[PDB]
Order: C-alpha cells, then structure tokens, then sequence
C-alpha cells in the first residue's frame, strides 16, 4: 500500500 | 544559453535543498574538523561512553517507552525515518516530480532512499566515525563494528562507500543535483510511466555536468567518477536491504519503524 509514503507525498 | 536554464535548476535545487536537509554537509565538515565556534561533539568509543554521553546526545529521547546494540539501532533508525522525510520534501521541490503518477513517485523515493541515505551518511563520516544526534555527538566506527551480530556488521559498508565516496570532494551544490538524479531513475522495477522521469533526468544529468565543470574546473571527469560511484551504489544498496529483512525477522524485542517498512516490502 505505502499508506505513510502516500501521506507524505500529498501533504 | 541553454546553460543559463541548467544553472537556475542548479541553484533552484541548491535552495530547496538548503531548506529540506537542516545539517548540510558544511555544517557537518565544520563540525568535524573544529572549524565552528560550537562545543566539540561527545566521543562514544564504548558501553561506558554512551552511557556518560547520554545528556549531550539526547539517548533517552529516542525510547520514551533494552539491550545496548538495539538502543543504537533504534538511534539509527529514528534518523533514518527523518532522514527519509527530508528526501521526500527534497523530491517534491525537483521540477516536474509532483506531476508524475503518485504509484511513481512512491517507486521512486522506495529504491531511492537507500542510495540517498548512504550519501548523506558519507557527509556526517570521516574514517574513525559519524555525526550522530545533530552533531552533538560521535560514534566510532570500532564501537559500531564491536557489536554483536547481526548489529556489528550494519554499518561498516556504509563507511567503506563513504571514504571513497567523500574523495570526490562534493559540496552541497554538486550533491543537490547529483541527489535529484538518483531519485529520477528511470529503471526502477514497477514503474508505470518511464518516459517523463528520463525526461526529467536528462535534464538533471545535463545540469549536474554542467555544475561540476564550473564547480570543479580542476577536476577532469568528475562527472565520469560519480555515475560509476552512482551504479556502486545501487548494487551496494542491495545487500543494505537484505541485512534489514534479516535483523527484522531474526530480532524479536526489535520494532522496525512502520515507514521503514513500507520502504523495505517487496524491495529486491
Ligand atoms: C540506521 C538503522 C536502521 C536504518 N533503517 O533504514 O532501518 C537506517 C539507519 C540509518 O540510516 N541512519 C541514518 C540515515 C541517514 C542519516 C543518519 C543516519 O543515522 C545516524 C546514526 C547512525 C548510527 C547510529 C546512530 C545512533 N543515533 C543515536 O543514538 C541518536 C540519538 C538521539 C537522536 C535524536 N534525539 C536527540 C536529538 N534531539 C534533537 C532529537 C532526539 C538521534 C539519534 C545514528
């Protein structure tokens, strides 16, 4: 999933 | 010309790297050399050094919630997950990365934090040590080698890439750019779109020559010496990346931080 790497990309 | 564009991505990379990482390799050879109007950083050569350095470095903080090699690891690994946060802010500063496919982008930082990870080590090492806790304190190589398996080995290749790697003699501005095109590589495993990432490289590529004829006009083939350095690296990650899986299976009172994880699973 990379759920943290998500987050911090789009925030 | 063409030039006057490659040296504004130069310099735009330079500030937003400024901004991203807060211990630069300046500050960091500063420190190690006592070229700075700062105290000298607390030496930990052994057990009974950590423990008398505990106050200037700040140890407890990292466990509010064990063994000695562990405690150092989880050290390692609170910094690493920073570490990886600032690798991330950086990439989104690189013109055009943002507008990449997300699956991408997330590609992109997992293979290439690891790579980035060994450089900006190489800034905080010389041959005996490295910068820990913000430049407040240094442990020796000896000291991280003399722990027990599988903890004693962990760092070791990281110093021997790092004294070849520090022989270039990169500043800041050269290791800016030269970060930026180890992130847009556009042969990581799992990529969607190739192209626009080896558009965005090409142009990285062509600034980081650029940079290093003018930076380093004494240095010939400079630029020559750091992509063999760069395709080093990548297979030197990989044996990094085993190591890890080893100790997270193998170690029991051991929590490997959830991003690490993330940037662990499914990774050669
Ligand atoms: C180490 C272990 C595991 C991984 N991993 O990916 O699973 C990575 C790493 C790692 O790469 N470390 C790393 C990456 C980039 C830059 C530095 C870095 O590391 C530095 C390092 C290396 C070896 C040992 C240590 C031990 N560190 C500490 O003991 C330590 C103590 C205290 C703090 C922060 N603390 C005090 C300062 N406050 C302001 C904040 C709280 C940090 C580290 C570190």
């Amino acid at each position: 999933r990379h759920k943290i790497l998500h987050r911090l990309l789009q925030e | 010309p063409e030039s006057a564009d490659l040296r504004a991505l130069a310099k735009h990379l330079y500030d937003s790297y400024i901004k991203s990482f807060p211990l630069t390799k300046a500050k960091a050879r500063a420190i190690l050399t006592g070229k700075t109007t700062d105290k000298s950083p607390f030496v930990i050569y052994d057990m009974n050094s950590l423990m008398m350095g505990e106050d200037k470095i700040k140890f407890k903080h990292i466990t509010p919630l064990k063994e000695v090699a562990i405690r150092i690891f989880q050290g390692c690994q609170f910094r690493s997950v920073e570490a990886v946060q600032e690798i991330t802010e950086y990439a989104k500063s690189i013109p055009g990365f943002v507008n990449l496919d997300l699956n991408d982008q997330v590609t992109l930082l997992k293979y290439g934090v690891h790579e980035i990870i060994y450089t900006m080590l190489a800034s905080l090492m010389n041959k005996d040590g490295v910068l820990i806790s913000e430049g407040q304190g240094f442990m020796t190589r000896e000291f991280l080698k003399s722990l027990r398996k599988p903890f004693g080995d962990f760092m070791e290749p990281k110093f021997e890439f790092a004294v070849k790697f520090n022989a270039l003699e990169l500043d800041d501005s050269d290791l800016a750019i030269f970060i930026a095109v180890i992130i847009l590589s556009g042969d990581r495993p799992g990529l969607l779109n190739v192209k626009p990432i080896e558009d965005i490289q090409d142009n990285l590529l062509q600034a980081l020559e650029l940079q290093l004829k003018l930076n380093h006009p004494e240095s010939s083939q400079l630029f020559a010496k750091l992509l063999q350095k760069m395709t080093d690296l990548r297979q030197i990650v990989t044996e990094h990346v085993q190591l890890l899986q080893v100790i997270k299976k193998t170690e029991t009172d051991m929590s490997l931080h959830p991003l690490l994880q993330e940037i662990y699973k499914d990774l050669y």
